[PDB]
């Protein structure tokens, strides 16, 4: 994910 | 040249007469709650920011320019963009933005709030997109067209584009993007927060005034006036308050709770509804991460060992009834997934590395350990042993020691305290039988998070989402480049990964180049044992409260939950 870091 | 919808791969579905997905009641009444569980916590509203535990659906806080349906793998339809005009090989599109979007507080959405929120990204966003859209330029070129040019061709980097949140200007130009945010932001999509309590709920409204409502991506979905989510420390006390009626559904992971805890007065009176579908599409993963930076896991002999420590058949048939598949792929129940011997396009691209290969790419069909599920396999921990000690692991007493220098042979396997974790102590059993130490330590989901970012384990769960064909996003999780993206779990930086990525970066909406890419990659990721694979099902396995309906067809890749409704009717039939 490009957008946001994971969960 | 013009369209009013997109697909990575193929045509989309809805690309004429479309009124409604197949998948809604375009009639569904608007009304009534739905409350939901969420595990851990949270501490604040920005999904996009560098730190941080963010609420639940704080990634849904924006409409973007095209929105995805949920009954295919990769097509976008139109939201706050009605059209766009492009380059045949999609270099660049100029986009048309519907003149009657509208940020909450009634105020326009325009081509500036999407160049804007561009270049928030780029120099305010987490590190890896200004790497992927490094050649990248967004502008507005009239009031509301937006024009977007790539430097190299990449179909899926445009049309991920499209699902960027539009953020407005007027709020987000006194707000860094890479801060966590204290109150919700200033927002665009069909629900918004109106209430919440740190760490414990959050509760959204539906914008009963939204502007897009009668879309057709939108027409039979959003229809319930509430959506609140309450947090649980852990799944155990969640599902027994599911079952005592403090949250409306349910999606069980436990195969011990669904084989024999559905059960009691509730669900005698059917106020409870239980539902098992078989599903067919591309499957979520778990998996067990090496962090391979770590001198403990540097060694592929060493991972091959520790996997054949973990004994699925036995914990499957002792623990889960059965309920299980083994983990096998990164492409899990594709065309991608690696399943038969190479064929010659795949060969032609794995031959030139073969000298960094493990040889069994080449002969072999990458299968995870299996036992006999009696408990103590002795091959599999024979075997465990011959490579342990041809690494240099070798057992002095009860203990596995480096040959060299006499260290134990020891990892901490992290935990979020929130989750079952039935399979742990077993493996930490086996695992002591050959000597090795496993501490466990189970820690809350704020630790979890920042230390899953930063890679602060030796070895932890991972869910490797579902990939239903090999996307460009594989950069950000396997590249060298992307290391620190936090969706690098192994800590990988290999040249042959990279090759092969980079290979299907340049096949980007090329379904006859990405065949045989895939399933080379998923060859490599596999047979170098970067992860320990765990399990996963091809079923769904929801209870809910009987107070909805639903409509007739469930979209393919999602639950579609978005699309039910409160039932009357039916709700009045539940007590208090």
């Amino acid at each position: 994910m490009r957008t946001g870091n994971a969960n | 040249k013009e369209s009013y919808a997109f697909a990575v791969l193929g045509e989309p579905r809805y690309a004429f007469n479309f009124n409604h997905f197949d998948y809604v009641n375009p009639a569904a009444p608007k009304g009534g709650q739905i409350t939901l569980s969420a595990l851990g916590t949270f501490d604040n509203f920005n999904r996009y920011a560098l730190r941080g535990n963010p609420g639940a659906r704080t990634e849904q806080l924006y409409d973007t320019l095209f929105t995805t349906s949920d009954d295919e793998p990769g097509s976008y339809y139109p939201l706050i963009a009605e059209s766009a005009r492009y380059a045949d090989d999609y270099s660049w599109v100029e986009v048309a933005i519907n003149p009657r979007a509208r940020f909450h507080d009634g105020s326009p959405i325009t081509a500036r709030d999407v160049e804007f929120t561009f270049q928030k990204f780029m120099t305010e966003g987490v590190p890896q997109f200004r790497l992927v859209y490094k050649g990248t330029t967004v502008k507005a070129i009239a009031p509301l067209t937006v024009r977007i040019e790539l430097a190299k061709p990449g179909k899926e980097d445009m049309l991920s584009l499209f699902s960027l949140p539009v953020f407005p200007e007027k709020y987000w130009k006194d707000h860094k993007l890479s801060d966590p945010l204290a109150t919700p932001p200033l927002a665009s999509g069909p629900y918004r927060v109106t209430s919440w309590k740190m760490g414990q709920n959050i509760v959204y409204s539906r914008v009963k005034d939204y502007w897009a409502a009668n879309l057709p991506v939108n027409r039979g979905r959003w229809n319930f006036d509430t959506i609140r989510y309450d947090y649980y420390l852990d799944d155990n006390v969640a599902f027994e308050a599911f079952k005592a009626g403090a949250f409306d559904l349910r999606m069980e992971n436990d195969a011990k709770n669904w084989a024999t805890r559905y059960t009691g007065k509730n669900f005698d009176k059917k106020y409870i509804i239980k539902d098992e579908q078989k599903n067919e599409s591309a499957q979520d993963t778990r998996w067990l991460a090496f962090n391979i930076q770590r001198p403990v896991f540097s060694d592929r002999r060493v991972r091959e060992a520790i996997t054949l420590a973990f004994d699925f058949e036995w914990m499957n048939k002792a623990l889960f009834y059965n309920a299980w598949s083994r983990t096998n792929s990164y492409f899990q129940n594709t065309e991608y997934a690696a399943r038969n011997y190479p064929d010659a396009a795949e060969l032609v691209l794995l031959a030139p590395m073969k000298k960094d290969l493990p040889s069994e790419v080449f002969t072999q069909i990458y299968q995870p350990p299996v036992s006999k599920g009696d408990g103590y396999d002795r091959d599999n921990l024979l075997k465990a042993d011959k490579l342990l000690n041809e690494a240099g692991w070798v057992l002095k007493g009860q203990q596995r020691v480096n040959a060299t220098t006499g260290q134990p042979l020891s990892f901490e396997l992290l935990l979020p305290a929130s989750s079952n974790s039935q399979w742990v102590l077993p493996f930490q059993h086996s695992l002591q039988r050959l000597g090795i130490n496993m501490d466990i330590r189970k820690v809350d989901n704020s630790q979890i998070t920042n230390r899953m970012r930063s890679r602060d384990y030796d070895m932890m769960p991972r869910v490797w989402r579902a990939m239903p064909w090999p996307s460009s996003d594989l950069q950000i999780s396997w590249s060298s480049e992307y290391i620190n993206s936090t969706y690098n779990a192994p800590g990988v930086q290999s040249p042959v990964i990279d090759s092969l990525i980079n290979q299907i970066i340049a096949a980007q909406g090329n379904k006859e180049k990405l065949l045989p890419l895939g399933r080379a990659l998923d060859r490599v990721l596999t047979w170098n044992y970067y992860m320990l694979p765990m399990w996963y099902m091809a079923e769904d396995r929801l209870a809910w409260w009987d107070k909805f309906s639903q409509p007739a067809v469930r979209p393919v890749y999602s639950l579609g939950i978005d699309t039910w409704w409160y039932d009357v009717n039916k709700a009045a039939k539940l007590p208090s």
